[PDB]
């Protein structure tokens, strides 16, 4: 999920948009 | 832009930034 | 606990703290 | 809502807890 | 609520949140 | 102390109140 | 991405996030 | 400038990106 | 160093930074 | 006090240093 | 004052604090 | 640089002034 995609791994700002409503 | 590690409250700061008015969900159980 | 005056990213901070591993949804008005 | 309420007047941690998943 | 690791400035953010007007002491030498 | 209770180990918001004035 | 209302340290936060490893310059007026 | 602009009215991430090295 | 306009949690931030391992006491008025 | 002073007008790091233990 | 580890957004928070109006550069590529 | 001086190693507030404009 977000923690694996963004904290454990590395993510872009565009990826972070995946979790907007 | 860039790709960095975003953990904990820094993750939710970033979500606030990106999503803003749209709102977001932070769901670490996935 | 005491009452809170929380605005912008400081709300998302408080929510992070309060919810921890359950996470949360941040949903502002329009 | 909570977002506007915590900013415009005050807010409690207990009310915030309603927003956890 | 929840139980997480709270370190450094994140510890004092949390103390601010919980204590607020009451005020607090942060004393890492214990 | 607080660092051992809360950072090295794990603590609740109720525990954090131990360090309010 | 959405528009931002950023003030004080919150600007420096946003800049950190946006620029990452390239870093940035923070230059206020007078 | 950007500092005053983001505070006084609004600002975009794209405009902020102009300030990276 | 320069003069500071610090409010809410941003004060507790500055105090954390300034005091480090000695820690500090945060004591607001009423 | 310092809390109100730093918020209402300005404050210096040196004055803040008075609040360390 | 004190000497601590200052990393990431905590580094740039500290720079904001110290430099303030002077402004600063954060250049992690050095 | 700043990351080596301040994050990997340890630095003072006076050192941090090295990176003001
Ligand atoms: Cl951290
Ligand atoms: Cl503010
Ligand atoms: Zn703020
Ligand atoms: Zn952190």
């Amino acid at each position: 999920g977000i923690v694996e995609q963004c904290c454990t791994s590395i993510c872009s700002l565009y990826q972070l948009e995946n979790y907007c409503n | 832009f860039v790709n960095q590690h975003l953990c904990g409250s820094h993750l939710v700061e970033a979500l606030y930034l990106v999503c803003g008015e749209r709102g977001f969900f932070y769901t670490p159980k996935t």
